[PDB]
RNA sequence: GGAGGGGGCUGGUGACUUUCCCCUCUUUAAGAGGGGAGGAAGUUCCGCCCACCCCAUUUAUGGGCAGCGUCCCCUGAGAAGGGGCGGGAGAUGCAGCAGAAACGACACGGCUCCGGAAGAGAUGACGAUGAUAGUGAAAGUUGAGGACUUCCGGAGAACCGGUGAAACGGGCAUCUCCCCUGCCCGGGGUGCAAGCCGGUUUCGGCGCUUAGCCGAAUGUCACCGAAAUUACAGAAGGCGGGCUAUAGCCCCCAUUUU
RNA sequence: GGAGGGGGCUGGUGACUUUCCCCUCUUUAAGAGGGGAGGAAGUUCCGCCCACCCCAUUUAUGGGCAGCGUCCCCUGAGAAGGGGCGGGAGAUGCAGCAGAAACGACACGGCUCCGGAAGAGAUGACGAUGAUAGUGAAAGUUGAGGACUUCCGGAGAACCGGUGAAACGGGCAUCUCCCCUGCCCGGGGUGCAAGCCGGUUUCGGCGCUUAGCCGAAUGUCACCGAAAUUACAGAAGGCGGGCUAUAGCCCCCAUUUU
């Protein structure tokens, strides 16, 4: 509600959920996505919208903008963990190696159009 | 005979000629306008201020007129022309036209356009 | 009351434009310039007796006054073993401040107790 | 928003300011944004980059709003940025 | 060079323009003013070659209830002018600091024109004293002397405390109009040729400021164009 | 109420008190001697010179009298006392006794010997 | 401090001594003077405390035949004084260079007091102009103004050419006597406080020189004793 | 004989002359006879023998006659000894 | 005429006291002082057009102007061989002037002719 | 008449005539008396009063006063020459040696009393 | 060179008039000579001399002042201006809201022990909002076929509290005493409009003056000089210190500028 | 250091007012800018440009100016001020009185010769107021038993004239020509109130202005400076020279004085 900077369409929102499920080479947790963005291996950072409290992921949009890493939002926290491969919901997921989803992650990079 | 040598221009008085006009409906005589000025100098200047200014009227035919005063005290006698309010049934209001150092510039700046030189032609003829 | 509320509408922007000007100047490298803006923002808050926004609250070290850019001059971590809290530490001076979420942790404990009793 | 009525309560920091009249001949014609503000001295950085010390009481400033331009004397602009927000009323007369 | 008089016809207004005057003031000495006098006064100004600024007048009412009333009446006219011999009316007029000039402190009180403490409140409130010439026109010998010694006491307070001075003929008929030069010569008579010249400028400097305030959108000495 | 604060001594007027006496056979009233002085100032000083001098009469019981004038213009008003010649059936001739800065020295130098202080004792009693 | 007046009784002479005066002049305005007026005038001088110098007067006769006549009459009295409005009498009076003072150039001619060439012949002949105060006492408003502008013209010629000036009340009765201080104040009114003081000295410096000449055997400013 | 009336025509050479008043302070008090005479300068030799230069116009001389003493100014004594005998008339006034 | 004769009575003493003052100063040795007195005496004679006395006539050399003291600066002799005359010569300058008495010599010739004719 | 400075009494006038006749050692002439006074041998110089012209003996009183030689006058020119020893009158006689008249010439020196 | 700040100096001479005032002297009544407002006189925050009353006649006790320059803090173009002078003990205050808790420490929540309830033995409970887990447990490195727990109540050694200007601990401000070092001893109260005297309500004199007025004097002009009657301002018993407003020129500093 | 004399300089800037004047420009009628009396403008002793008439058209003749600085003379406290510029010839003047004679020389008296009268031969005449007597005979040395003369008249070589400012001889002053040296060539007469033009007595314009008025303007205040609006004085076509009156400061000189 506060840390979200842009409104994400629903048709591209499933494409974030498709890219994480296709690759399955990901880091889960709020600490592991922070280590991935400062090293620069992370190509896309997925942040849930329904977090509470918001302070655990509030530094994720401000760190992704300064490092130059593209990022977008997903409305559900539980559907992010199910696509990641866990029964428990994860707040955020960053991708290291896309594999088959390298063709998809360029299409997620149209979020820069949503930024301006 | 009564004949006095004119003072040298270093010792002679410095004078200015006040062109004025009384604008009204009724008429005024030459003996009236010399009296109302002299009554105005004794009220404003006083007896001491009269000798400092030396007021004198030379000529009055039209509502226009030419009045004599000192060069240093044109400012005080011009306020004497405006403070006189009435003459016994009828108001007074003197409007000045300008001042000059001679009759020759005062007669052509505001009064008229031409130059008559009448003092020279009546002295040698009569 | 009407002149007090209209001044508060003015001063709510005066803490907002002065803080956003501090954010874009802090990434330029001039940390002394960004410290000057928030010092004017910390001074103008106590004259009107108005509060800081909740977004710009945790961005400033309370000791020195430098703007914290996450990663540049700020080391933020999530420590959740003993008690769940996030810690901001200034790389310039060295002060340490923490934000516990124990009152928000207590709700999901109480929400899971109601889900076990209903099921 | 920025209005000419509330420009005496507005923060000058972050506004393009140019000077049209001044007693000192060097201060006339400079354009830039205000960075810092004291009681009777404005700090304006140019587009060239030169920091110039401008007193308020001796000159008149032309503020750049969102499109609009406002001409207000610096004699109305006496005071620190702290106490100018609360209540500062000045009266000027051109005599 | 600014004159304050009461307009009756065209011929006296045509006469004052021919001699020295540049612009003058319509002096409505009544509580009944409207646009009917204002549409005629523009016809006299555009008749030969002139500019007229119209002003209103109030007289002998209470202290603070007159202040709330005349502030509504001043929004329709250009300038205002307050007269009064009572000192509690003279003191209450300067605190409102929206009046431009004040007249007649010598004919209502007949004791003294301006006090010492009255000049100090006129400093930060910027209220000028207006001098009148209609008074000396219809007095007697000692009565002309009494208002003149009152005027000399008003000049020294306005010179030391820098209070602006504006002269007026305060004329009523066709012939009470005077020229500015004898009025300059009468003020040159009293104190100084330097102080007599600055009086004519404060006559001029008032009507530019009052006009330019209500000409365009100017609020608290700040104009907004474009 | 009519109450005016007295001017500071830097801004207040500088005054001298003229002691004089009218020596004759006939009698004069207080209203007569204030009128003949005021008629004398308008003839000598004028209307402009009256405000420069500020003439004032305070008290007249005897043929003696005390008159007020400015400090710089004692010389011009003393000539005003001597030029008045007659009052409607009978001459006038004012002889001055001296001038001083206060009532206290003027009342004891030429007028009398003792000091009465009457202005203080009638203000608080009445 | 020297006064010129006409003695009638003792009381007015006793009054002028009580105020300011030191010594004064008996002014015999007739062609009939003798020792009978001279034996009375010493009794008034020794009455309270006084010194009197008696002088005679001649008026409206011819130019040069009056000069041979009054030179015989001056040997019996102290001083002489000539009056006249005719310019040929005024010019003839200064060439004889034995007269001390001259009066009335404004009431007989009614045109101008002293000419420019008349002041230059008074330089090497050392004849003083005497100013009168009896004239302004019984004039009208404009008539007081005319003699005063004549007196201002007489002061500038006596200041530039250094002609001595002596004032006189020229009194006739008991009450036309004035004090010297208002007479000093009237001359301080006209031109200067410096020139007003020197006039009183030339009033004094005449009567010492005329007395010391006929006191002892003094001929052509040379005294012989022992 | 020597008379005070003809003392302006008399020859000063051979007469004891002393000065009572003078503007210069040294010339007051000297006594002696006159030896030489010019237009405006008297030459007096003292009893001491010192020749002293005395101008006439600035001082007054006291002449010694046959017994008598006469006080006459030197302002009456202007002129050379030649033309003073023929006709010289001077008029003085103490003002 | 009366003022002319009274001035001549004055000026007869002025050539007499100035010459007698020259005589007693000439024996003192100051010949320049005695020359000054008679030069004033020779000058005052021609303004009035009056003559010198007969006693003081032959005492002065007409060339230079020095007073002649007989024997001191004057060499006087009686030469009576050819024509009877006395000669004064100044020892200072050297001029020569003579006084013949031929008109007085002619009388004693004429007196002795009348004595011879009567006897 | 002119060169005579003092009036001589008649009783002493014969004593000048007695002194010249008793001595008879004298110089006669106007030139010889001038040579005698400048040398200083002359003790008394006798000058006649009735000379004409007076210039021949006019220098005799002025030369006798400066040299300090006593002198007096005699009224007759003819009686001076008869006492001197000549029939022709002599204008002046000066004495060199008195002889028997040395007692007389001191009495002629009372002419200094006649001088003052 | 231009707006500004701080410090210092602010009269002398000559003439007129005792009718500008005071004092003195002589003298045929008037003349002569000398002196005449400031650095603040304003402000009344002070003290003393001077007066009067009360207690006391004491440096035994005790009282009063000072710790300066220097240094510390705050504000301006950073020259300059303003305030304060060490330490110990006790009491009160830091509202409101927020925070576990607001001035001495504590209770309370994470840690340990005991009791009760629920689920469960290749299952189920929990866990990437952090799991068995360690360190002087603020902080920081760690990060999962990890894995036996979760809640409530009571008692306790050690460590740490999302707020706010400021906290398991040290500050700030005020008041009162005891610790210091130096100097001086009558201690308080009022005050010249005090107080005293002829007088006996009221008035005159004294207290009062190298200006000394009181119905409140100290004036005018010229000039050297350049410190000058211009700005602010005018004595009322005197002197000393502090604050306040500024003219003219000299000296010092800053910014703009070159 | 003090009375005095001579020489030099005498305005600039800012403000007010076109109602102090002129000129220029623009402009809803009034504003802005610039300039505005001197070393004498006074005195009229001058000249020229400029104008008009007469003769002449000439450096052939002739006219005009200059001989400066320097020097000479006169007067004052001797610095300073005033006047004049060589020579030759001719004419007049130096009165009055005095002197032989007063401006070229002379006559006259002392010297010589002749004539007449008076006195006289160891006498008489004369002579110390000068005798026979000399010198280039002004002057000076001489000075007596020295000693033959004295007077009048006429004629002549040499030398000298008691006076007076000044003389058997040289001066002074004025006027006119011929002798000089240098330079320049229309020569006189009047004059801006000249002269010209519309006009045709009278008036307006031109001649007229880096002030240009004419019934005659050029003003007031402040200040640096110290040369300042103070003294004397005020334009009338301009310029140059001479005389006259003086303020302020600078420079030079004198006397008193030390
Ligand atoms: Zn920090
Ligand atoms: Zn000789």
């Amino acid at each position: 509600a506060v840390y979200v900077k842009f409104k994400v369409p629903e048709e591209i929102q499933k494409e974030l959920l498709d890219a994480v499920a296709k690759a399955q080479k990901i880091k889960k947790g709020a600490n592991e996505v922070t280590k991935a963005v400062e090293r620069g291996i992370a190509k896309l950072v997925i942040i849930a919208e329904d977090v509470k409290p918001e302070e655990v992921v509030a530094h994720l949009p401000y760190l992704c903008e300064e490092k130059g890493i593209p990022y977008a939002y997903v409305a559900s926290k539980q559907d992010l963990g199910k696509a990641a491969g866990l029964e428990v919901a994860a707040s955020s997921v960053a991708i290291i190696n896309e594999g088959d989803a390298e063709e998809l992650k360029v299409l997620i990079e149209k979020v820069n159009v949503l930024k301006q | 005979i009564e004949m006095l040598k004119t003072l040298p221009p270093t010792l002679r008085e410095k004078k200015r000629y006040i062109a004025f006009k009384i604008l009204y409906d009724e008429e005024l005589k030459e003996g009236e306008v010399v009296n109302l000025i002299r009554k105005a100098v004794l009220e404003y200047y006083g007896s001491w201020g009269t000798s400092k200014a030396n007021p004198w009227l030379v000529y009055y035919d039209f509502p226009y007129g030419i009045l004599r005063c000192q060069r240093d005290n044109v400012d005080y006698v011009k306020a004497s022309l405006i403070l006189i309010r009435e003459f016994k049934e009828k108001p007074v209001n003197i409007i000045c036209l300008g001042v000059s150092g001679t009759i020759r510039k005062a007669k052509i700046k505001f009064l008229g356009i031409k130059k008559p030189k009448r003092w020279f032609v009546i002295r040698r003829e009569r | 009351k009407f002149l007090e509320k209209k001044l508060k509408k003015i001063a709510y922007e005066r803490i907002d434009i002065l803080m956003s000007l501090a954010e874009e100047e802090a990434k330029k490298g001039n940390w002394d310039r960004a410290k000057r803006y928030v010092y004017l923002a910390r001074r103008i808050a106590m004259k009107m007796r108005i509060r800081f926004p909740k977004k710009w609250k945790r961005r400033i070290c309370k000791k020195c006054g430098t703007f914290l850019l996450y990663g540049r001059n700020a080391r933020v971590r999530i420590k959740s073993k003993r008690y769940p809290h996030v810690v901001i530490t200034c790389l310039e001076c060295g002060a340490i401040y923490r934000i516990p979420m124990i009152r928000e942790k207590k709700e999901k404990r109480r929400k899971k107790l109601e889900e076990r009793l209903k099921a | 928003m920025i209005t000419p009525h509330n420009i005496l309560r507005h923060e000058l920091i972050g506004l393009k300011v140019e000077i049209v009249e001044a007693k000192n001949k060097a201060m006339i014609g400079i354009k830039g944004k205000v960075v810092d503000e004291t009681r009777n001295t404005l700090v304006i950085e140019k587009e060239d980059g030169r920091e110039v010390v401008i007193p308020k009481d001796i000159a008149v400033f032309l503020f750049q709003l969102k499109g609009c331009k406002v001409k207000v004397d610096g004699r109305l602009l006496i005071g620190r940025p702290e106490e100018r927000l609360k209540k500062k009323i000045k009266i000027l007369y051109p005599y | 060079r600014i004159d304050i008089n009461r307009i009756e016809k065209e011929e006296d207004i045509k006469l004052l323009k021919e001699l020295k005057w540049n612009g003058f003031v319509f002096y409505q000495y009544d509580d009944e003013f409207s646009k009917d006098r204002y549409e005629e006064v523009k016809a006299i100004a555009e008749s030969y070659k002139l500019k007229v600024y119209s002003g209103v007048k109030i007289k002998t009412e209470s202290s603070k209830q007159l202040r709330d009333k005349v502030k509504k009446f001043r929004n329709k006219c250009h300038i205002i002018l307050i007269e009064g011999g009572v000192l509690k009316i003279n003191r209450a007029a300067v605190e409102l600091h929206d009046v431009d000039i004040l007249s007649t402190p010598e004919l209502g009180r007949k004791d003294s024109g301006i006090d010492h403490v009255l000049a100090r409140l006129a400093s930060n409130h910027r209220v000028a004293i207006e001098l009148n010439f209609k008074t000396l026109l219809n007095k007697d010998g000692y009565e002309r002397a009494r208002t003149l010694l009152f005027f000399r006491n008003n000049l020294k307070l306005a010179k030391k405390f820098d209070v602006p001075v504006v002269i007026s003929t305060d004329a009523e008929n066709k012939y009470q109009i005077k020229n500015p030069y004898d009025l300059r010569a009468f003020l040159n008579t009293l104190v100084e040729p330097l102080y007599a010249k600055k009086i004519m400028e404060t006559a001029y400097k008032i009507c530019d400021f009052r006009d330019y305030l209500m000409r365009d959108n100017v609020v608290r000495y700040g104009v907004e164009i474009i």
